[PDB]
């Protein structure tokens, strides 16, 4: 028999991973502040990791990674990005980003293109700094807006895509084969969130891979693998690759697994740009039974085993 | 040349004694008798391991150290053991009845009977010193007397030595050798009544000296001679620098000075590398950049924790063997690429390093191979307070319910004592968390 | 980088390399905690007594 | 660190006469008191339960007290009876007639003074005396009586010594009286607060473990205590036998025991054996665990799935590999983790002692402070108050001085601490 104890009761994964695990008659939960546990689904803030991997006898292991904040946090991923060299100052992949404290940096590079008539939109989103900067003092992360978003017809709808990335004790970077994209059903005139019509085009303002790479071939006479996902494997492979001497658990007394959402938005030529990396998602209501079996699979019974994948291994 | 003064106190701190003594004598030519042939200024001088060791007419080389435990058993093993002759008799102080792993009658009952004495015995000690800079103190958070008795003595001779330097070994509690269940209320009181009268102190998690034993020395179940074998080459590593010539931390002083930029924040971690069994028969000699780069591998630490989540106050890098600048150099800035070691911003991103050429000494017998080069590591990071948080989690478990609390209550204690012993160690850790992040 | 303060002996030798630059009681309060403990002690020891006699 | 050693009625002279049987064998000490044992191991610790007598003889630290000469002549009579000291027979001639007020208030107040000089005497001659070690029973007279008045006597003497008893705890299935409820319900009221640790044997565990798993359709008390016999061997391990621990009755006290009146323990042991049958097949590690937490080994009527383990301390006898009793015992708290509590953190000990017990290669002990002995309380508070709520068989103790009140109190002693149990069961 396996042991784990659930601390985020919010989480719908893992909700879904836990019942998966009772339901295998091997796993058995115990209570939360029970410290004899083979596996911890943890709490959002302040997991005690400096507790884990003290219990003799015991194989612990931990679906969050220690430091992982830094990724998942917009000021410090504006920060990882620009300090770090493996993601090498400016990359092409990530827009212009500065981190002002409710400045010097923002007034010189933004200047140069009010003074110089290409497109002067940041982002909440204004065109003068003024009135956006003066703002948000009533942290904070100033984000050039890209103008040129990929028109998606019929409708002329802005999106944004998600996929989930599951890393394991080995550092494995798993991409899930069924991402989700998420639509605007309202026109651009020239925010994406679920959380703000539904319902016109496709259901829930959800639509999946089959069918949006089948509309960029009608469309446009190309692939999703050409077209998009290979710039998105390289976003998702650099940026964890870059913080994985930081986070690994390779030799540590316990071991780290964690689910990643990220968010991208293509742009009208085509081109990939990163949002934002989640550190606590919430999958897609139609995938959720085969990615939390996957989770399973490949992050919690590779460690505790009992007695075609889902996935695409991103080769690092 | 001034002279330190080396306390062990409790069966931990005594048997850890003992190891740590016969190493010396190893590694300074010293007889289980007390001869030194090596020293050729006979019934005294001023020479670098004088500092531990005192001369007599006859040419017996004495340890400057007292073993004190409030119960017989322990200490009358070193009256009848190897080094009997070594040690006067009045250096070994042994109460009749021990604390019972309690806290309260190491400090309150039972040690208040023994304090004066042990004093005296010391003073003795310090009577024969020409500089005295400070003491070494050697103990047990777990053990009744290593926790209660320790205190105890550390607030005197911060009244009768206040201008010396104290400097701690301390055995932090682990359950794969635990002792008692009430180790960690002895960890949380005696840390506290310490605190501030302990200018240095080195914890030794027993769980990382288990783990190391069974990992790198093939020892199903290490006993406590395995276990003190290895702390002893730690301690020898962290000491050697008293006992030998040398440039870096030549006095208690300078241990304070390099190591502890903040006066609470005085437990700077050791990592070791490399410990290799002897009974390993085909064994490749690891170099400097590969024993350097071990040092910042959490499996070769005092204790678990992850200095990758925390922040560098000081490093010091302790050599052993075959080992020249342009290698310890060279072998710096590859691990710099590598890993993430990351100071506060107030401190040089520096190391401070010492070389002695003599390799690493090894008891006959023993477990640990002869290796051509090592290295102790002393840094002083905020992710030891990985440790302060699990033994006060735990010390919250109970105290929530008072479990055994009536025990040290029984003995004078008043409850109010834990809870403010407890309220600065969360004092404690929050200093570490703002240093940290 | 920058290696400074080499001293040598025949022992071995000792050096700093910088890789970056920075950016009590008395005996008296003593032995008043002590006996207030024992006077503690002393009173839950004659209260035994006390109930013992009862 | 000596132990003074006190048996007191019919049941504690007899187990105790077994004990001394016992524990003289492991330590290869013959009836004539002389040593004839192949290693030094055996008197190592010897000087605990035994004092030297000239010649290299060794001397039971044993008082033998009774209010009844019969039982005790008994005991002389029996195989080792010669190896105790003369002097250490106190007995009165009267009887307490399973009477708790004869032998606390009347007949035992004489004889008391007169153990307490014996008591004395093998006091004063201990280098250092760690405290009292006495087995008796509850259900009747002397005993219960007068040896919870010898109890409360010797703390007020000693009162910074260890007072430890082996508690016999009477059964309607080994009965002798119908008033073994009342004198049950008077003791545990002394021994909750005069007593460090108390050993429950309960004699209901004894005889369905002889009925049930010895397979013995009609149990004497001779095959109950073969089974005490064998615990309180076990019980005693660390004692008589050197280990890593360097135990004594006082760490034992402050480990085992987080609430000073929650110090009953439940002993267990295994593998069960019948008197006389021999094992053949010596046990496995991983069987000696299953089997010594089984409900089955327990010697108290408890089920331990009904509570919680506030602490637990185990003993292994026999040649075997520490790792696989350390996986093993590891193995047990792991998947059983919702019977000890979270909030005592490794509270499971376990030791280990090269010796086995006679007969056996592998054999067990087990030590627990459970908040299911509450239901043993319970079962005795409902037989006390069956009886009470009508005031029968009161006269037998009415005519000896006692008053209603003083039953109520007990009554409601024993209530509290059932209820104490309950509380930390929940907690
Ligand atoms: N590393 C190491 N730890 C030890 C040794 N002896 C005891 N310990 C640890 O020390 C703690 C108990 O302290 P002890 O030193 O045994 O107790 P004490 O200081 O003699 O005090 P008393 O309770 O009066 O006996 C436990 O956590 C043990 O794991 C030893 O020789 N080496
Ligand atoms: N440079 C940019 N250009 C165009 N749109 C942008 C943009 N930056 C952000 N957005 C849009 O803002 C919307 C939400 O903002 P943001 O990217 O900060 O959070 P999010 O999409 O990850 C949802 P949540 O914050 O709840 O996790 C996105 O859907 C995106 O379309
Ligand atoms: C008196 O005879 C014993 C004495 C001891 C003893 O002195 C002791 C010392 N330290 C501990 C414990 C430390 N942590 C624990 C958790 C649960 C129970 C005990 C402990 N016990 C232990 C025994 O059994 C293992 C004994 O045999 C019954
Ligand atoms: N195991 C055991 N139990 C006994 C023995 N004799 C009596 N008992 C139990 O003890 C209780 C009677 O107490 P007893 O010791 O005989 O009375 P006392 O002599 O006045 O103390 C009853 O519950 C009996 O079941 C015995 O020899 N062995
Ligand atoms: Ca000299
Ligand atoms: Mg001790
Ligand atoms: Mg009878």
């Amino acid at each position: 028999m396996y042991t784990f104890v659930v601390r985020d009761e919010n989480s719908s994964v893992y909700a879904e991973v836990s019942r998966l695990l009772l339901a295998t008659g091997q796993w058995k939960r115990l209570r939360k502040d029970n410290p004899r546990f083979n596996l911890m689904l943890g709490e959002r803030n302040r997991l005690p990791f400096g507790r884990l991997g003290h219990e003799p006898g015991l194989v612990q292991l931990v679906n969050y990674y220690r430091g992982a904040d830094k990724l998942c946090r917009k000021a410090s991923l504006v920060k990882l990005i620009k300090t770090s060299p493996e993601l090498s100052e400016s990359c092409t992949w990530f827009p212009e980003s500065y981190v002002i404290y409710p400045r010097e940096v923002f007034l010189a590079a933004y200047n140069r293109r009010r003074e110089g008539r290409e497109g002067n939109v940041w982002i909440l989103i204004s065109s003068e700094a003024s009135e956006l900067l003066d703002f948000i003092d009533e942290v904070h992360v100033i984000q050039k807006y890209l103008e040129k978003p990929l028109l998606l017809e019929p409708g002329h709808r802005k999106f944004d895509i998600r996929s989930w990335v599951l890393v394991d004790h080995l550092y494995n970077i798993y991409l899930y084969r069924e991402g989700v994209l998420r639509t605007s059903s309202e026109p651009y005139n020239s925010l994406t969130n679920h959380c703000i019509n539904y319902g016109r085009y496709e259901e829930g303002n959800e639509m999946f891979f089959e069918e949006f790479n089948q509309y960029l071939m009608d469309a446009l006479n190309t692939t999703l693998e050409n077209s998009i996902l290979l710039q998105i494997k390289h976003i998702i492979r650099s940026c964890l690759m870059c913080i994985e001497p930081a986070i690994s658990t390779k030799h540590l007394h316990y071991q780290s697994f964690q689910l990643f959402g990220f968010d991208f938005m293509v742009d009208e030529e085509l081109k990939v740009w990163l949002i934002e990396v989640n550190g606590a998602p919430a999958c897609a209501q139609k995938l959720y039974a085969e990615l939390c079996q996957g989770i399973v699979d490949v992050a919690i019974s590779s460690v505790f085993p009992l007695a075609t994948s889902i996935f695409i291994k991103l080769h690092h | 040349m001034r002279e330190c003064i080396s306390i062990h106190v409790g069966q931990a701190g005594v048997q850890i004694g003992n190891a740590c003594w016969e190493l010396y004598c190893l590694e300074h030519g010293i007889q289980p008798d007390g001869q030194m042939p090596s020293d050729k200024t006979i019934g005294g001088g001023d020479d670098s391991f004088n500092t531990f060791f005192s001369e007599t007419g006859a040419g017996k080389h004495v340890p400057r150290a007292v073993f004190v435990d409030l119960e017989p058993t322990v200490i009358d093993e070193v009256r009848t053991g190897t080094y009997r002759q070594l040690f006067h008799p009045e250096q070994l102080i042994t109460g009749k009845e021990d604390a019972a792993n309690n806290y309260a009658r190491g400090h309150y009952t039972i040690g208040k009977e023994i304090i004066d004495l042990v004093l005296d015995r010391i003073r003795k000690l310090a009577d024969q010193c020409t500089g005295l800079q400070g003491f070494l103190v050697f103990h047990s958070f777990g053990g009744g007397t290593g926790s209660g008795f320790t205190s105890l003595l550390m607030e005197r001779l911060s009244v009768d030595y206040g201008k010396k330097s104290k400097l701690e070994f301390s055995i932090y509690p682990a359950p794969q050798v635990s002792t008692a269940v009430v180790e960690p209320y002895n960890s949380i009181l005696t840390t506290h009544t310490t605190l501030e009268h302990s200018d240095c102190a080195f914890m030794v998690d027993n769980e990382a000296i288990y783990d190391i034993c069974r990992r790198n020395l093939d020892i199903e179940r290490p006993t406590y001679t395995n276990l003190n074998r290895l702390i002893s080459q730690i301690v020898s590593s962290i000491t050697a620098s008293l006992r030998f010539d040398g440039a870096l931390n030549v006095d208690l002083t300078e241990f304070q000075t390099n190591l502890v930029p903040y006066p609470r924040i005085h437990f700077p971690l050791a990592t070791y590398a490399p410990v290799i069994s002897a009974e390993k028969a085909y064994h490749e000699q690891l170099s400097v950049a590969e024993i350097t780069n071990a040092c910042f591998e959490p499996a070769n630490q005092m204790v678990k924790c992850d200095p990758r989540h925390g922040k560098y106050m000081a490093c010091c890098l302790l050599y052993r063997g075959d080992v020249v600048p342009k290698d310890v150099n060279a072998a710096i800035a590859t691990i710099k690429t590598k890993r993430s070691i990351q100071f506060v911003d107030w401190c040089p991103t520096g190391f401070k390093v010492g070389i002695n050429y003599q390799p690493p000494t090894v008891v006959p017998g023993g477990d640990l191979a002869k290796v051509q080069r090592a290295v102790c590591m002393l840094s002083n990071t905020t992710a030891i307070a990985e440790a302060w948080a699990r033994l006060d989690h735990k010390f919250d478990l109970m105290y929530a319910k008072r479990a055994f609390v009536h025990w040290y209550v029984g003995e004078g204690m008043e409850e109010g004592e834990f809870s403010e012993a407890r309220e600065d160690m969360a004092a404690l850790e929050k200093d570490y968390e703002e240093v940290g992040v | 980088m920058e290696v400074i303060e080499l001293n040598k002996c025949t022992s071995g030798q000792s050096f700093e390399v910088i890789l970056k630059p920075p950016s009590d009681p008395s005996l008296e309060e003593i032995q008043k905690k002590l006996e207030a403990a024992e006077e503690r002690r002393k009173y839950q020891e004659a209260e035994l007594l006390k109930h013992l006699a009862e | 660190r000596e132990i003074v050693h006190i048996q007191a009625g019919q049941c504690g002279n007899q187990i105790g006469a077994k004990f001394w049987e016992v524990i003289s064998d492991e330590h290869g000490i013959d009836p004539t008191g002389s040593y004839h044992g192949d290693s030094d191991l055996q008197l190592e610790r010897i000087n605990v339960y035994y004092n030297e007598a000239t010649g290299n003889k060794y001397v039971p630290r044993a008082i033998l007290v009774d209010l009844e000469p019969g039982t005790m002549d008994s005991v002389r009579s029996g195989p080792f009876g010669q190896i105790f000291r003369p002097d250490n027979f106190v007995f009165g001639q009267s009887g307490a007639g399973n009477n708790w007020a004869k032998g606390h208030y009347t007949e035992g107040a004489e004889l008391v003074d007169s153990v307490l000089d014996v008591v004395r005497k093998e006091s004063e001659s201990c280098d250092c005396l760690q405290g009292f070690q006495l087995t008796h029973s509850l259900g009747g007279g002397t005993g219960s009586g007068m040896g919870t008045l010898l109890i409360s006597k010797i703390r007020e003497e000693y009162p910074d010594r260890i007072m430890n008893t082996f508690s016999v705890m009477p059964s309607p299935k080994v009965s002798d009286t119908v008033v073994e409820p009342y004198n049950a319900t008077l003791s545990v009221h002394q021994l909750v607060e005069n007593t460090d640790e108390t050993y429950c044997i309960d004699n209901e565990a004894l005889y369905d473990i002889c009925f049930r798993t010895l397979k013995l359709t009609t149990p004497t008390y001779g095959d109950l205590n073969h089974l005490v016999s064998a615990t309180m061997s076990g019980v005693t391990t660390c004692l008589r036998f050197p280990g890593q621990l360097n135990a004594d009755l006082r760490k034992l006290a402050v480990n085992m025991v987080p609430f000073p009146r929650l110090h009953f323990f439940m002993p267990g042991f295994a593998p069960l054996t019948s008197r006389g049958s021999q094992q053949y097949r010596a046990l496995t590690v991983p069987e000696l665990t299953q089997q010594m937490f089984d409900s089955k080994n327990m010697m108290a009527a408890c089920d331990p799935r009904h509570g919680r383990y506030l602490t637990v301390a185990a003993i292994f006898r026999g040649r075997m590999s520490m790792k696989e009793v350390d996986e093993q015992m590891l193995n047990v708290q792991n998947k059983n983790s919702s019977y000890f509590v979270e909030w005592i953190p490794n509270n499971v000990k376990t030791a280990v002692c090269d010796i086995p017990p006679r007969g056996l290669k592998m054999s067990a002990t087990f030590i627990g402070n459970s908040t299911a002995i509450q239901e043993l309380f319970k079962r005795i508070s409902e037989q006390f108050t069956a009886m009470f709520r009508r005031k029968a068989f009161l006269h037998w103790y009415t005519g000896e001085g006692m008053d209603e009140m003083e039953f109520t109190e007990a009554e409601s002693n024993m209530n509290d601490l059932v209820s104490e149990y309950q509380q930390y069961q929940d907690a």
